[PDB]
This record gives C-alpha cells, sequence and structure tokens, in this order.
RNA sequence: GUAUGUCUAAAUGCUCUUAUUUACUAACAAAAU
C-alpha cells in the first residue's frame, strides 16, 4: 500500500470510518463520490455538504483553468467540465427547504 | 481502614457496638471515591472537600468516645489507631490546646502556604469578621482549597 | 432589579451543563480535547442556552465578597454555581463598570487578557490597544434557520436580545452585507453581550421553527472593524475630541 | 397477597419507549415493557417481561448535542431505532455501539409512532396519520386530526 | 509506529468478516478504489519525442505515471496495460501499452519512438 | 541581571505594606510575545483577585506604561489617548507581527511620547500647551440611545435609527405615557418645514437602500 | 526506506465468487565454476 492511497483505503481505515459514522456523524463528503441523482437525500445536513463539496470542486476547477498556456485542450475541456459543475450547484440549490 | 490479613488479632471487646455506626462511613467513602463527572473545577474540589469531612468525622466519633466520653477500652482504641479508622496525629492535634476543632492537619502546615501561615479556616469568625467591618467590605471568605472548613476554629 | 429581584440564580444544574466534544474526526485527542484524524463540520452550533436575564440575575457569593469581574457563564446562561459562583450574575450596570474602568483596559469585565493584537477574524475577547463597544453580528441567515424575515424584523428582534443585555448607544442591519452592527455605551457591557450572543438563535417560541433551533449554527458575534463611509468616522473623530478634551479636564 | 420492592431508578418521561414483543425459548410472546433513563450522554433501558428478570441495557445517545430521543423502538438483530426532532432517525446497534444508518423521514408532520417488530421494515406514523414503511407510504396526511400516539 | 510493525491495534469489537463486509458495502461509495488510471512510478523504457512540443525524454527517465487496465486482454490470460505519462514542458498526456508478443511496448497517441 | 517592575500608584493600592510574588519567565508579554518575570500582587490580603503584570519591563518603559494597567505612567490615560494628545500638541505604531514586535521591544527607543511622558521639563511642557489650547410616541430630530433613554428617565424598549432619524418610544403603559406629556426634539404621538423637509430626506436615505 | 508539494469561505438489505495480484514501493544491494 505505498503511495498513501491504498493506505486510505486500507480496510481498517474504512472500518473505522464506517464506525465514526455510527458513532457521533463524522463522514468525510470529500471521501466519497457526490450523487448524481438529487431527490434521493432525505437529509438537510447532507443535501448541505454535498453543496458544498461542489462548490469547492468549481472553486479549484476555476483556479485552473486561467493558466499560462491556454491554448491547450484541458482548459478547453474543463469550461465543459466547469459549466457542468455549476449546473450541479444550481440543482442542488432546489425549492424544497 | 485496611484489610485484615490475620496480623492483628480480629478486634477487641467493644467493637461490635461501634462498628455499625463507623461502617456507615465506609458507605458514605465510596460514594465519594469514584468518577462523579465533576466537569467544573470548583465541584470537582467540592468531592474532595467532602470526603476529608467524612476522614475528621470518623476520627472525631473514635476520639470523643476514647476521650471526652470515654466508654470505650483504651486497648481497642490503641487498635483502632493501627488500623487506618482513625487518624493518629489529628488526634493527637485535637487532644493538644487550641486545635480541638480541625478540619485537618494540612491546614496547619505552615510550611506549605506561599505566604508563611497558617490556614484562614484557622482564624476564629470573630476576628476576619471584625476585619472586614473595618474595612467596609462583608465576610470575606467561606472555605479554604484544602478541606471545606467554614470556621475551622476553637472558638 | 438583580438585588432585591431575587438571590437565586441556577441557570443550567451540573447533571447537564455540557457534552464536553463534537465529533469531528476519527479519534479523540486527550491533550487538545479537539477530535483528529479529519476535520469534516462546520462545528459552530448553537448554544442549548441562554441568558434571560431579568428572570436570572441575582445576588451572588462573589457580589458580597467584591467581586469585579462577571460571570462568563452567567452571560452564556449556564452558570451552575448559581448563588455560589464567585464571578457576578447580573447585566453591567454603570456603577460596578466605574469600579473597575481602572482594570477594564488589560481585561475585559469577565477578568481575562485582552491582546494585543486582534484575532485575524475579530472573533473573541478585543484588543487592549482599540478600545472598542462596537459588536458585528453575523451568520443571521443560520441563526434564524434561513427564515425569510423582514430585514426590519430581523433589526428589531437583534435589539430586542441586545437592550436587553446592555446599554445601547447605536444599532444598524444591513441587507447587503448581512449583518448587524451594534454600539454599546461602556466596553464591559458590549463584551458581555457578545459573550452572551455567541452561538445564539434569535428565534422566539411564537416562531414556527423553536423545537428545531438547536439544528441550526447559531449568533455569529464578533468585534466591529470600523465603519469606512465617512459620516461616521466624521462621528468616532468628534467623540474621540470630546474625550481628548475631558481628559485635558480632568489633568487640569 | 405479597408484594416485594425489586426496584428503584430514575427514568427520562419524555422518551417514549414502546414495549416489544418477544418469543420464548417455547412457543408464545412474552410482553417486553422497557424505560429509559438518558443521562450523561448513555442511554439506560430498564426491561422486563415478568418479575423473575430485570434487564438494563445501557447504550451511548448517538446525538451530538446530547439531547434526547422523543421514541425508542426495538428493531431486530440488535437494532435500536431511535426517533429525534426533525422527523430524523438513528439505527444504532445495540450490541456494537455502532450507528448502522441514518434516516431522515420525509414529512412535515411530527412523527408520533414508530415501530420495530412488524421484519425488513419498520411502520412510521404521523399526527396527521401519514402512515410508511421503511420503503411506502400506505396512508396520506389527513388536515382535520392530530393524534399523539398508536 | 515503526515500518516493520508486527500487529495494527484492532477495537476491542473487530469481527474480522463483518468489517471486510462493511467496507465491501462502503467501496461502491468511495472515491479512490472505484475508480481507474491509479497512479504509478515508472522510467520509460521507449525514449520517445512528445508530439505537441516535441521534448526528447530520454530512455530510463522516471515518471509518475498512471497504470490502468485494457479490458482487450492479449490472447487470453496475459493482461495489458495502458501507461500514462506528461511530457517535461508540455502537459501533453503521452503513454504506452504493453504488448506481451514481442516483449516490448507499443505507443498509444502519445508520442514516437526513436 | 534583571531591571525594576514598573507599577503605577493607583494599579498597585493605597496600602502601605503589598506582599507579591515574581515569577521568573513567567509570561510571554502581550505586546512582544516575549518571556519575562510576572510580579503578582494581590493588593489587600483578602480583596479578591490578583494584578498580574500583563507587560515586559522593556514594553512598559518604551510605552511609559503601569505594567498592570497600561496606562500612561504619569498621567493614566490609555497609550492611544495620551499618545494622541501629544501629537495634537504623532503617536506609536506597535507592529502586529510574530518576528517584527519582539524586534520593536528589543530596541529602547521609546517609541513615541514616552520621552514627553517620562521628563518632568516635557510632560509638564505638554500639559501647559494643552491648558493654552484650552483657553407611544415617535421622535424626531446625531446623539446615542443611551442618552435619550436617560433623558426620558429624567423626564418621568426605546428604538432609535440614525439614518432615518425615527425614534418610536413605547412605554406600553397609558400611566407612564401621560406623567411624560405633562412633566415636559419633535414628538407627536403614533423652522418646522426645514425639519419636516430633512426628516423625509432621511427616510427617502433610508428606504433607497 | 514506500518521497513530496499546492488546493479547502463558516436507497435498503440480499447473497454469490476464490488452489491468485489491474497489487503497490523501490530509497537498499549487485558474483561465478
Ligand atoms: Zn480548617
Ligand atoms: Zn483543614
Ligand atoms: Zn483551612
Ligand atoms: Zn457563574
Ligand atoms: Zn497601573
Amino acid at each position: 500500500m505505498s503511495r498513501n492511497v491504498d493506505k486510505a483505503n486500507s480496510v481498517l481505515v474504512r472500518f473505522q470510518e464506517q464506525q465514526a459514522e455510527s458513532a457521533g456523524g463524522y463522514k468525510d463528503y470529500s471521501r466519497y463520490q457526490r450523487p448524481r441523482n438529487v431527490s434521493k437525500v432525505k437529509s438537510i445536513k447532507e443535501a448541505n455538504e454535498w453543496k458544498r463539496q461542489v462548490s469547492k470542486e468549481i472553486k479549484q476547477k476555476s483556479t485552473r483553468i486561467y493558466d499560462p498556456s491556454l491554448n491547450e485542450m484541458q482548459i478547453a475541456e474543463l469550461n465543459d467540465e466547469l459549466n457542468n459543475l455549476f449546473k450541479e450547484w444550481k440543482r442542488w440549490q432546489w425549492h424544497i427547504d | 481502614p485496611r484489610i485484615k490479613t490475620r496480623r492483628s488479632k480480629p478486634a477487641p471487646d467493644g467493637f461490635e457496638k461501634i462498628k455499625p455506626t463507623l461502617t456507615d462511613f465506609e458507605i458514605q467513602l465510596r460514594d465519594a471515591q469514584k468518577d462523579k463527572s465533576s466537569k467544573l473545577a470548583a465541584k470537582s474540589n467540592e468531592q474532595l472537600w467532602e470526603i476529608m469531612q467524612l476522614h475528621h468525622q470518623r476520627s472525631r466519633y473514635i476520639y470523643t468516645l476514647y476521650y471526652k466520653r470515654k466508654a470505650i477500652s483504651k486497648d481497642l482504641y490503641d487498635w483502632l489507631i493501627k488500623e487506618k479508622y482513625a487518624d493518629k496525629l489529628l488526634i493527637a492535634k485535637w487532644r493538644k490546646t487550641g486545635y480541638e476543632k480541625l478540619c485537618c492537619l494540612r491546614c496547619i502546615q505552615k510550611n506549605e502556604t506561599n505566604n508563611g501561615s497558617t490556614c484562614i479556616c484557622r482564624v476564629p469568625r470573630a476576628q476576619l469578621e471584625e476585619e472586614a467591618r473595618k474595612k467596609g467590605t462583608q465576610v470575606s471568605f467561606h472555605q479554604c482549597v484544602h478541606c471545606g472548613c467554614r470556621g475551622c476554629a476553637s472558638t | 432589579s438583580w438585588r432585591d429581584k431575587s438571590a437565586k440564580v441556577q441557570v443550567k444544574e451540573s447533571e447537564l451543563p455540557s457534552s464536553i466534544p463534537a465529533q469531528t474526526g476519527l479519534t479523540f485527542n486527550i491533550w487538545y480535547n479537539k477530535w483528529s484524524q479529519g476535520f469534516a463540520g462546520n462545528t459552530r452550533f448553537v448554544s442549548p442556552f441562554a441568558l434571560q436575564p431579568q428572570l436570572h440575575s441575582g445576588k451572588t457569593r462573589g457580589d458580597n465578597d467584591g467581586q469585579l469581574f462577571f460571570c462568563l457563564f452567567f452571560a452564556k446562561g449556564m452558570c451552575c454555581l448559581g448563588p455560589k459562583c464567585e464571578y457576578l450574575h447580573h447585566i453591567p450596570d454603570e456603577e460596578d463598570i466605574g469600579k473597575l474602568a481602572l482594570r477594564t483596559e488589560v481585561l475585559d469585565c469577565f477578568g481575562r487578557e485582552k491582546f494585543a493584537d486582534y484575532r485575524e477574524d475579530m472573533g473573541g475577547i478585543g484588543s487592549f490597544r482599540k478600545k472598542n463597544k462596537t459588536l458585528y453580528v453575523g451568520g443571521i441567515d443560520g441563526a434564524l434557520n434561513s427564515k425569510h424575515l423582514k430585514p426590519a424584523q430581523i433589526e428589531s428582534r437583534i435589539r430586542f436580545v441586545f437592550s436587553r443585555l446592555g446599554d445601547i448607544d447605536r444599532i444598524r442591519y444591513v441587507e447587503s452585507k448581512n449583518c448587524g452592527f451594534v454600539k454599546f455605551k461602556y466596553q464591559a457591557n458590549a463584551e458581555f453581550a457578545k459573550e452572551a450572543m455567541s452561538n445564539q438563535t434569535l428565534l422566539l417560541p411564537s416562531d414556527k421553527e423553536w423545537d428545531d433551533r438547536r439544528e441550526g449554527t447559531g449568533l455569529l458575534v464578533k468585534w466591529a472593524n470600523e465603519d469606512p463611509d465617512p459620516a461616521a468616522q466624521k462621528r468616532l473623530q468628534e467623540e474621540l475630541k470630546l474625550e481628548s478634551l475631558n481628559m485635558m479636564v480632568h489633568l487640569i | 397477597k405479597n408484594l416485594e420492592l425489586l426496584q428503584a431508578q430514575n427514568y427520562s418521561r419524555n422518551i417514549k419507549t414502546f414495549p416489544y414483543k418477544e418469543l420464548n425459548k417455547s412457543m408464545y410472546y412474552d410482553k417486553w415493557v422497557c424505560m429509559c433513563r438518558c443521562e450523561d450522554g448513555a442511554l439506560h433501558f430498564t426491561q422486563l417481561k415478568d418479575s423473575k428478570t430485570i434487564t438494563t441495557i445501557t447504550t451511548p445517545n448517538p446525538r451530538t448535542g446530547g439531547e434526547h430521543p422523543a421514541i425508542i423502538s426495538r428493531g431486530p438483530c440488535n437494532r435500536l431505532l431511535l426517533l429525534y426532532p426533525g422527523n430524523q432517525i438513528t439505527i444504532l446497534d445495540s450490541k456494537t455501539n455502532k450507528v448502522l444508518r441514518e434516516i431522515e423521514v420525509d414529512s412535515a408532520n411530527e412523527i408520533i409512532y414508530m415501530y420495530g417488530h412488524n421484519t425488513e421494515y419498520f411502520i412510521w406514523a404521523d399526527n396527521r396519520g401519514t402512515i410508511g414503511f421503511q420503503q411506502y407510504i400506505v396512508h396520506s396526511a389527513k388536515s382535520d386530526v392530530e393524534y399523539s400516539s398508536g | 509506529s515503526e515500518r516493520k510493525a508486527i500487529n495494527k491495534y484492532y477495537p476491542p469489537d473487530y469481527n474480522p468478516l463483518e468489517a471486510e463486509k462493511l467496507s465491501r458495502k462502503m467501496a461502491k461509495k468511495l472515491k479512490t478504489m472505484n475508480k481507474s488510471h491509479a497512479s504509478i512510478r515508472l522510467m520509460t523504457p521507449f525514449s520517445m519525442r512528445c508530439l505537441e512540443c516535441n521534448e526528447y525524454i530520454p530512455k530510463s527517465r522516471k515518471f509518475n505515471g498512471k497504470k490502468e487496465l485494457l479490458k482487450e486482454k492479449y490472447l487470453d490470460s496475459i493482461k495489458i496495460y495502458r501507461l500514462t505519462i506528461s511530457c517535461p514542458r508540455c502537459a501533453n498526456s503521452i503513454a504506452f501499452r504493453t504488448d506481451p508478443g514481442n516483449s516490448d511496448y507499443v505507443m498509444e497517441v502519445g508520442g514516437v519512438r526513436n | 541581571n534583571e531591571p525594576p517592575p514598573n507599577i503605577c500608584e493607583q494599579c498597585l493600592g493605597d496600602e502601605a505594606n503589598i506582599r507579591m510574588t515574581k515569577i521568573p519567565q513567567g509570561s510571554e508579554c502581550k505586546i512582544c510575545t516575549l518571556p519575562f518575570t510576572l510580579y503578582h500582587f494581590k493588593t489587600s490580603k483578602r480583596s479578591n483577585n490578583i494584578i498580574k503584570t500583563l507587560i515586559c519591563v522593556r514594553c512598559a518603559t518604551q510605552r511609559n506604561i503601569c505594567q498592570c494597567c497600561m496606562l500612561d505612567s504619569r498621567w493614566h490615560i490609555p497609550i492611544q489617548l495620551r499618545d494622541h494628545l501629544i501629537s495634537l500638541v504623532v503617536m506609536t505604531e506597535e507592529a502586529k507581527n510574530d518576528m517584527m514586535k519582539r524586534f520593536l521591544s528589543l530596541k529602547n527607543v521609546k517609541l513615541g511620547g514616552a520621552q514627553i511622558t517620562s521628563d518632568p521639563s516635557e510632560a509638564d511642557n505638554i500639559v501647559d500647551k494643552l491648558k493654552n489650547i484650552l483657553l407611544s410616541f415617535f421622535l424626531y430630530n446625531s446623539i446615542p440611545e443611551w442618552k435619550i433613554t436617560d433623558t426620558v428617565s429624567q423626564l418621568l424598549s426605546l428604538i432609535v435609527n440614525h439614518k432615518a432619524k425615527c425614534g418610536g418610544l413605547r412605554f406600553q403603559s397609558s400611566e407612564l405615557g401621560e406623567r411624560f406629556v405633562s412633566k415636559i426634539f419633535i414628538i407627536p404621538w403614533s423652522t418646522a418645514e426645514n425639519i419636516k423637509l430633512s426628516l423625509s430626506l432621511n427616510k427617502l436615505i433610508q428606504l433607497e437602500l
């Protein structure tokens, strides 16, 4: 399990995380992938967390896309990615509450 | 008390009479000796104070029966002393003049204190009160941080 | 009139004063009392208690002995010592302020060292360099559980909470910034107010979201970074001048 | 003609603990009656089905603010259903002390009934008569009633 | 605390099978582990030119690549891999495949061998 | 070697005997964050709460202040105020930086003004100069609410916006109000024209944002 | 000797597969009869 990722997703760590989730309510919304279809999330806190995560992602995307080699295609691709992120964020701002 | 290990003989004559009085104390002690999650410094201190008081009280009871009331045999008293029940030094202090009402020994360790003196408890309420009156303020101290002893003095 | 109003206080009994931390992290660090191996959680949670001062405020073990400093816990609204507390339980009156006005430079009305530099977030116990009586209120959205209220209503609510807590100089709610500036007469009073209203809900019993006030995040009450718009500045300057004049008079 | 005192304890009268049925090592059901004392961030539950056996189980209280569940009900396999204000339900394993699931029930009305020995689903009910299994809704909320129990 | 640590501490209740099951349940949800292009450190055997900016990355030069499994195996039961690299100057994704028929590699729309 | 503590007369107390303990490198000074000896005294034996020194002697010297009070050694005024007065007749800029503050502390220049305060010559002169220099109901028509409240009390919840200049006092009692009216700056119930105009303008301003 | 750095506003249970590993790390060391 060299290079840290393996360590992170080693069974023991996972178990610990699960335990934390069970007792006290420590989740790491960084750690899990954000769900595709909203309205399968009855809790508000979770939703908020997800929204926050997406915002963070968007910010990250923004930070990188103004790099100096602007003509490279990665940046262009991200522009679409950025849009997608924005859309997701908007969706997360649903009007149930 | 310590634990019996056939070192000293089980007990002298009149222990059966007093035992039920000083066995109430044990229960109290047990209640005291544990995690009262005090969550607060003052509260924590209070339990210690209570414990100290309890310790004092048993000794006083013993002392009272042996010296003042004199209803218990010398041998029995000696045995008690040998055991952890009574405090020997405390008893001695009590027996001496000016120390009869005495919360605990470490309230008269002059070495201990930051200012080279005894605990305030040892000041008779009278004097402190008088001082307060002279000043303008009301009665200043309630109980010391060693042991809860509102007006320990012999007065 | 706190003296003749009551003696007793007993705000939150020592059975239930507080649980110790709130689980961020995986493991609990014994030395810092803070959860470790992770940081996910906005952390600020609403006070379970509050200072309803008219009910609570009272004589203390401190009052009799001649304590200067007021009870932080009382302010927060959770002083389990109550009448046997050594710190004072009332809203800082003028006389009291006057009495501890010598010390009020170095340390707060709670008897705890004011710092030389402000905290970067203006978040707690103000600096001794800059005297202040002026509190930033914030997180009013969060403190009201995202309620669609009128700004005016919010302002009124703020006034109600803060007037009770101390002699007000002046208050401003702002729609654009989404905040509530308050200014007091006495720094001590301001400090007390801050202590009280840290992590407090602005909601009332009559509101429909009273039972879920705990689930939100409380008021973010902090110190005021001075207002830049010019009239205010001018006023401040004038005040300073007046103060200087007073000082001069005292001297001569 | 004779009675004896077996037990005295404090409890939390606002924690609604439903009596759970259970099958004997013989072939009938005993009603177990249950009481909950929520103190110092722990839950304490004194149960009995008769005068011969009184058990008390201790569990931590899952909520970080240490707030009390309104309703508590047993599920299969050491599952404990804990209903919290705002219609939030925590399933806790009573043997491991682990939090298994956190469910937010989708109802503006206060949940007033929650039972777990119905055995893949539990049943809950609104103060307006919404009844759901957890999932599906067998009955919708009425405007003209209020319930406090079930 | 020391790289050759014999036994990692477990909680007093740790049903290992159960734990494993739990992990599995929370592996589909997991971000890492449920993804492709897992990282790797590799030296470049081909010694090739980055097709965009013509940067002549020579033999044995070390990179933090991404190894990903190609689903279409060679023959039957011997896997082949895509091994992503970036050129030092321009950030163009070079990669290559390991077709083991010739005991060597194949370039994959990154650069050219020379 | 160590220099002595600079504690003022009002700081220290009113008595002819005080006992204090010195705690060498006790705490870091608040200004400089640099170890120094804490002196802490109890004033009167029995009077509660200690008075610990919060600053290093050097820093005190530089600012010319009580090591407890944080006030001018001479005039007993907050550093700002004392310095401000001097300026009126230049002020200190404490540099609020981890490293730089320490450096500043170690410098021995008497920062700004302190010199004047120290010397009988200079302080006195400054003082002289200063001397010379010296020698329900809505409410309409800036001043603080604590003054307004006081005024109301004298006359016997009190809302007042300043951008509006519109103070809606609510005693919530018909007795208090009817006493208030008889016992007596426009004050109706729930150059006049000019005033009205100004008020209107204020209202407009309030309402545009 | 398992490198590193920036980046952070405050669906539920179910089971079935194994005589393995898309395993990762190379700082460590390098010869014949
Ligand atoms: Zn004593
Ligand atoms: Zn004592
Ligand atoms: Zn004493
Ligand atoms: Zn208190
Ligand atoms: Zn002083």
